[PDB]
């Protein structure tokens, strides 16, 4: 009972197995052959099955190229969904879709056992909604939009702003932290960003409790879209058996979405909207739904987006904004400007800035330099266009606190040693808050504006000052 | 006979062999144990719509007619648990017997059947019990961005309907299984899941479930429409059952629409609202007022699914991202909500200082964009300037904490007739929570009397009794 | 002077009053025309969806 | 004459096999009335249209009622002609569905009555008329400044909260009350809650017996919205045809006639066009309101209410339904912001039929400097907006003035206003119409004040509150 | 007829603009694919093996004539739109008459820079 | 039209000149026949070949070393849109091209040229 | 080939829109099922075949280069269009072009506040 080949299309495949043994939709097939003469190319391929066809046949996608298949080529059929292997020996190598090791390392035992890709999420009764407030180490994110345990968390942001110089400094925060599991998921990432990140986190040091999963965009539209499950599935191993706060970061699921898009179009279904595909919500909410914190522990993720023209509407942003629980908007124009990570005080929103949840002082400073922040971005023209001195005095200490606050939430950062070379800084919650409540209350108004930029304390900036002699 | 094959597998989508004598929608069981309802009975091939998981299902696997009409189970014993579309459970409770079956589509209360509006719905909002007036079968659309406070006012306005007797329904359509959790913790501490059923079809179930998911929740709704008690329907989103619309149209290969929505929309969603009125004295006088709840992009009201929906409902209130991320709580614009049926419903005490203060937010609204320089015009300008200002501080609600009836009527008077106009601004707010215990230790005759007579208090004593409160207040 | 300077500022409040009224009109017609494109262009995309779809 | 069997069943679209070549034509009804043979089925009782012939004996059908509960196989009748509305004046003064079946639970018709075809062949050239006659409706701004006439298409556009379904009622009344004009109303898409509150309102102002309705609502399916508009075409042509007399016609929405055909159109399987419309919808849309006459023996004027899909008139439906109109007023919500009412532009609606001769020219001199000071009106007000009024010269002053009194004067109080504000009502006559209209344009009467004239019938009712008023 | 016998002749049609949407309703109903705003290309060719019949023949010929006076419905002043240059293509010239102005009193009105004859000079007597 | 100046460019070595009066219509006729011919749609209702068909045309009329000729052509837009396939595919091929906009025609303004987007080597 | 010898390489593309249209037609002519615009659903992958072929291998595998230039033509300043998205996030940085600024005197004409190099600051000389 091994199908056979009957068309090729690129991407798409179609196998005619003999009736009775037909598989299942999401199961998964193997090619391997090797070549009768000259003339042909030894090839293996594996394949997915996405809809039953009119009689016997089957239509399917590949996760590698197509080239060089003849038709009437042997399918073995694996009877089950893409498996991969779970277990701690993953903890350190680098994974293709399908589980085997991209890195030259090694290679995992044929003895283990390997979950499923898909399967069923978590259902009503054993769900759970804990509250804690995730220290992160960042001090816009742990001032301003407080991230928690148990969510989906998202980055919104251009081109270009510091989505993956801001997952690599929280990568590294967390390990610090704690020796709780993290793994990453590059979805449709540039093989170079992949050669950056691994590098990395080897002359860090960071490796040892963490794990990777790649697909590179030179892949099939298919292998892009299933590489944010396999991520799923190792992360759901940690949680369910070792019972521990596991992270999962995802680099973008933007390409995902359009990996979708072009998977049906293959597939010959009828586009909508910006032509994304019919089953948009149900696909991204499948995927997003797993990520949760049941009885035993936790799976919070942070997940980053690329906003194509900075009109938020489009449908791949429009419907992932209802799943998230935090998000903070990242903006060029910050970044640019060269305060860092840039993100944007005003735009960024969180569930978890209510004195029951994060604490009442924390609400009180939040805002107050919310109000702030906002009270500055109307006076700026002002200042541009009539005389700065024709400003009132409580309109002027306003603008000068606002001068400070936006500096010093940039912070100097551990990535930066590649980029600029500084050590950079880890900042509890503590000496954030009590820090800005120093910045609001002035008496270190004296100290000047350049001195707050890329710093972890207010004892830095007094630092940087002494060298510049203030 | 009742057996047929399955003969092809979609995205959710299936068709069969066989089944000669199904009638259309049938609900159809599938081996696995996932039911189908069959959509279109074409020559020889049955197409067969699938509810829930549908990995499961291969060509050759039987498929099999249930015998009855698309329906949902009904009965007394649902009141306290949270069910599927289909009617199953899912809290974890263990089985729910229920003896009798309703039909989820129907045809509505005729023209000759129905009946005027006329016992308001006391929400224990502010704003909306004094200002945008709801009653009895009444249809009501409340509209706003995300993250604008919507199922706040759902979950205000399903507690604090205790001894009214509205049984009441929550329908949760695509939402995240947290969220449904914390609402349902949410019920069970403030002891209101005696008399209300919550129904979900989260996003993680197909788009199909999602449809019908709005459909069985009216139709449990109909028992007690039927026998004679009044009844509330709360959808949590109604866009998102227009998205899984078009999703199940395009995947049957229906051409779109304006818009790409198909134009079958507006067939669904005025179907779907249209069941939502008052029945006649001769029928037992029962209702079903609906609460659909829709999202707008920008914050513009003038796109496809917002126009269409505008136009079957018999009002609109529209909840401000601009306020509300400035933080007046719960957000509602003057101008632009309104309600039809609204000024009959409304009790004649709250009617005198309801056209007050409707006035008199319409008229600081414009003013109080010009209102930042303090010294402007004499008094006359000013007067509107300190009324509007403490009218937007009374009017505002502390969160998921709903305010009762006569208390309700008692601080609009006290805030319309002008006792609060010595009173500084800034301690404007803590007058209303002093009050609202003092009231009722010292002033229970006013409480009294207003639930006597449905009128504001005899007017001769009112002052005094105010009086004693503003002095107790320091 | 006083009485220069009051209707100078008078004279400016006025002029950037209506210089307002004239940028509030224009963005209004500017955006019934964005609005007639946007709406042109997607009705020419379905336009093409639907003659894609029978063409196959 | 013969049986048929049902064959497909496709949402509300039906097709029928009749096996001896005994086939039915285009506009055809068929019915079924089932009762259960076993316990696994369901009663049913339902009429077809006929609209396609498919080949092969074939013939594709849509419903006017639900098909829930269609089995495959299922037999048909054959009427043998159109759906068949009755008509005489047993159908007066009660309320029928699409297919001519009471509403009201008051009644039923007899076998004996006599039935008209819904569709049947226009009127020839020969049979009209050329001669035009004024509908005289009372109503003071309608009358003075768009006057209707018999055999005119009208159209009311406007914003989502004028007076429509008021105006509508308060034409009825009067032309019952003192014309005796009888009439006949056609909801279509409209709320069933209306429907319920103008039977009471009719009711209430005691016009009941002489008028007659047909109603098809938001519940129904797409194909009885569509067909229930020609039932009440084909009542007013009973009555214009052979108790030859003057008739009225109401549509309450007729958009929602065009919005059906698109849905149907999609149903039966034709292309799309334009901005997703069916096909044919000029001919559709004309083929209605081609019937719609003034030939040798008496008019059918109609007043109708459109509603622009999208604030687009240059969209399909509206500019179709656009070129049939004659006379459009149109209703204006900063109008009725105030007390004005009913809130029409005199200034937007325009009628083909204020020709010179018609009206005659002192109607026609009397409503040119009308219309000439409201649009000098409409200047004059930006020109005090960016100027002032101290900036303009005696004459212009006196010009705003008198238009002042011209927008309060054209309100005026009626019978549905005896509901909402408790005022008992007037009616007025055309040439009052114009004799009141002409004394306030010599001027000679500005003494009373603007307060004054907020809601009137005659000038001598302007006299009478005046002085009384102080 | 009329033209090749010798005589003059004068045609209106009085629109072209719903012969251009009869065509399109006919196409559809068959199963031709749409084009600009739904028309098909074929709206070019049918105006055109229209209104170049309209000519004035040679004494070889007979001399006879034909003018021909179409007339086209603009949506809000659309000339812009695709039917209307579709048809302002074919023709010798045309006639903008304009709302604006005769809503202002203007009856009527022609719009000097949207209006042009190609025939100029040639047409008129000498005088003028 | 194009065979006989190639005739004379060749044989004869003449300097040739060659003008079309509106090269449109021929994508256009091309987009007429060929849905029927039996081709699904492009970008907006034209053929699938519209610019190896085009190209095609266009690269023959070329100056070699016999003898030179120069193409005076005229292209009409199909609506006062340039961001449509068939000028789209043309402005390539042009060494010198003048736009002709309506807007400056309106205002008296002859030949309406367009001074900011005529482009030529 | 010279890459891999260890030469640096240096290819540029003069317009990837064409060989994206030279796709579109080639696809639709052998009836396979179309997508946004008409492209065919393939495109995003064949020009990642292309462009991630582009590298600079280690020192082990001999210290080589392929920096690639490719080009692409937006219609009127169009962009979120299918194949400019698709390149716009395949490659490490993008240069935008505008008309606007080329008939104002800037040459070349760059927009440097649309313009971003995710390599930049690594690259150039510590001088610069
Ligand atoms: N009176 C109030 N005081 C304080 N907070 C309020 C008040 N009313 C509403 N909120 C807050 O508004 C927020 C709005 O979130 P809500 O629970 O309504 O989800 P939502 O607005 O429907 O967004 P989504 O539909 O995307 O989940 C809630 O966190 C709620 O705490
Ligand atoms: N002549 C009038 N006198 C007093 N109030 C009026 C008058 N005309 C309109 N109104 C006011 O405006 C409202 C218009 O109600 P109406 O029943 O005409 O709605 P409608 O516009 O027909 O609704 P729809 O367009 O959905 O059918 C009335 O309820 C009343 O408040
Ligand atoms: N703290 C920093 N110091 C110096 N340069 C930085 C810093 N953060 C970001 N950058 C620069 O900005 C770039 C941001 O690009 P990045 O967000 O990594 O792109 P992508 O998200 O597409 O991978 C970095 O590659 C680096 O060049
Ligand atoms: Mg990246
Ligand atoms: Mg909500
Ligand atoms: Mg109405």
């Amino acid at each position: 009972t091994r199908g056979r080949v009957i068309q090729v299309m690129g991407p798409v495949v179609d196998v005619k197995f003999e009736n009775g043994h037909l598989p299942a939709i999401y199961n998964a097939l193997k090619i391997q052959h090797k070549a009768r003469n000259e003339n042909e190319v030894d090839i293996d391929l594996t394949l997915e099955v996405a809809l039953h066809l009119g009689d016997d046949t089957v239509r399917t996608i590949a996760m590698a190229s197509t080239d060089g298949l003849i038709r009437g080529m042997e399918v073995i059929d694996t009877g089950a969904p893409i498996s991969v292997p779970v277990g701690e020996v993953t903890l350190g190598r680098v994974f293709n879709v399908l589980g085997e090791p991209i890195d030259l390392e090694g290679d995992i035992p044929a003895d283990a056992r390997r979950d499923p890709i898909h399967r069923p999420a978590p259902k009503f009764e054993e769900l759970a909604t804990e509250v804690e407030i995730l220290e992160t180490g960042i001090k816009v994110v742990d001032l301003l939009a407080p991230y928690i345990k148990g969510g989906k968390i998202g980055l919104f942001g251009g081109a270009g702003v510091g989505k993956t110089v801001l997952i690599q400094e929280l990568i590294h925060n967390i390990a610090q932290e704690h020796g709780g599991i993290s793994v990453f998921a590059g979805v449709g990432d540039r093989t170079r960003e992949g050669n950056d990140l691994y590098h990395e986190m080897k002359d860090s040091g960071v490796i040892s409790k963490t794990a990777m999963v790649f697909g590179q965009m030179n892949e099939p539209p298919g292998a892009r879209m299933r590489v944010a499950l396999t991520g799923l599935t190792m992360a759901e191993y940690f949680r369910d058996e070792q019972g521990q706060d596991v992270l999962l970061f995802i680099d973008n699921i933007f390409r995902f979405t359009q990996a979708g898009s072009e998977v049906s179009a293959l597939l010959g279904r009828m586009p909508s909207a910006v032509g994304y595909q019919p089953t948009l919500a149900t696909e991204m909410g499948q995927l997003q739904e797993r990520i949760t914190s049941t009885a035993k522990g936790s799976i919070t993720s942070i997940q980053a987006i690329y906003v194509p023209a900075d009109d938020y509407t489009d449908p791949a942003p429009a419907t992932t904004f209802s799943h998230l629980d935090a998000t903070t908007n990242l903006e060029r124009k910050l970044a640019e400007m060269g305060i860092y990570p840039a993100v944007d005080p005003l735009a960024s929103t969180s569930r978890a800035l209510a004195p029951e949840i994060v604490g009442e002082e924390h609400y009180q400073v939040a805002r107050k330099v919310q109000q702030t922040l906002q009270r500055y971005k109307e006076l700026q023209d002002i200042i541009a266009i009539l005389g700065m001195d024709e400003l009132s005095d409580e309109d002027k200490l306003v603008v000068h606190r606002a001068r400070r606050i936006q500096f010093f939430l940039s912070q100097n950062f551990h990535v930066a040693e590649q980029f600029t070379g500084q050590p950079g800084s880890y900042v509890p919650v503590k000496e954030t808050v009590r820090g800005f409540k120093e910045i609001l209350e002035g008496k270190y108004d004296h100290l000047p504006e350049d001195a707050f930029r890329l710093v972890g304390r207010i004892e830095e900036v007094v630092e940087k000052a002494k060298a510049m002699g203030v | 006979s009742d057996v047929g094959t399955v003969i092809q597998v979609g995205d959710g989508i299936a068709r069969a062999h066989g089944l000669d004598n199904v009638m259309s929608g049938e609900l159809v069981e599938f081996a696995n144990g996932v039911m189908g309802m069959a959509l279109n009975l074409e020559e020889n091939n049955v197409g067969i719509v699938i509810l829930g998981p549908y990995t499961g299902i291969k060509e050759g696997d039987e498929v099999r007619r249930t015998g009855r009409i698309m329906e949902v189970p009904v009965g007394e014993a649902l009141i306290g648990r949270v069910v599927n579309p289909l009617g199953q459970p899912v809290d974890g409770l263990g089985p729910v017997e229920t003896t009798e079956t309703r039909p989820i589509e129907s045809r509505a209360p005729g023209v000759m059947d129905r009946r005027s509006v006329h016992e308001p719905l006391q929400t224990g909002i502010k704003a909306i019990d004094a200002l945008v007036p709801i009653g009895r079968g009444q249809r009501e659309l409340i509209i706003g961005d995300r993250q604008t406070g919507k199922t706040s006012v759902a979950i205000d306005t399903i507690i604090n309907q205790k001894d009214q007797n509205m049984i009441s329904i929550y329908v949760a359509i695509g939402q995240k299984e947290s969220t449904v959790r914390t609402v349902v913790e949410t019920l069970r501490k403030h002891g209101a899941l005696d008399y209300t059923i919550v129904v979900t079809a989260s996003a993680s179930q197909p788009a199909p479930l999602l449809f019908l998911a709005p459909y069985a929740g009216v139709a449990m709704g109909e028992y007690f429409m039927y026998k004679g008690k009044h009844v509330l329907v709360v959808y949590d989103d109604l866009s998102k059952q227009a998205a899984a619309y078009r999703e199940l149209s395009l995947l049957l290969r229906r051409p779109p629409g304006r818009e790409a929505y198909p134009g079958d929309i507006f067939y669904l969603h005025s179907r779907l609202l249209e069941r939502a009125a008052k029945l006649s004295d001769a029928k037992g006088g029962g209702s079903l007022t609906a609460l659909p709840f829709v999202e707008t992009q920008a914050g513009d009201i003038s796109a496809y699914i917002p126009t269409n929906v505008i136009s079957i409902t018999d009002g609109q209130i529209f909840l401000q991202s601009d306020l509300f991320f400035s933080g007046v709580r719960p957000a509602i614009n003057a101008g632009l909500s309104v309600s039809r049926v609204g000024g009959a419903a409304q009790i004649k005490a709250m009617k005198k200082v309801a056209g007050t203060l409707r006035l008199d937010l319409a008229a600081y609204r414009e003013l109080e964009a010009f209102a930042q320089f303090g010294s402007d015009l004499d008094k006359a300008t000013q007067a509107k300037l300190a009324r509007g200002a403490r009218t937007v501080e009374v009017l505002k609600q502390d969160l998921h904490q709903p305010i009762p009836v006569e208390k309700q009527v008692l601080i609009i008077y006290a805030l319309t007739r002008g006792f609060l106009d010595d009173i500084p601004v800034e301690d404007v707010r803590r007058f209303e929570k002093e009050f609202y215990l003092f009231l009722d230790q010292n002033g229970q005759h006013l409480l009294e009397h207003i639930r006597t007579t449905k009128d504001l208090p005899n007017e001769d004593d009112l002052n005094k009794a105010i009086e004693a409160f503003k002095k107790t207040f320091v | 002077l006083l009485d220069a300077k009051a209707s100078e500022h008078a004279a400016r409040m006025t002029a950037m009053k209506n210089a307002t009224d004239n940028a509030n009109e224009l963005i209004r017609t500017l955006t019934l025309s964005y609005n007639r494109a946007r709406q042109a262009a997607i009705t020419q995309e379905i336009t093409e969806i639907v003659a894609g779809a029978n063409a196959l």
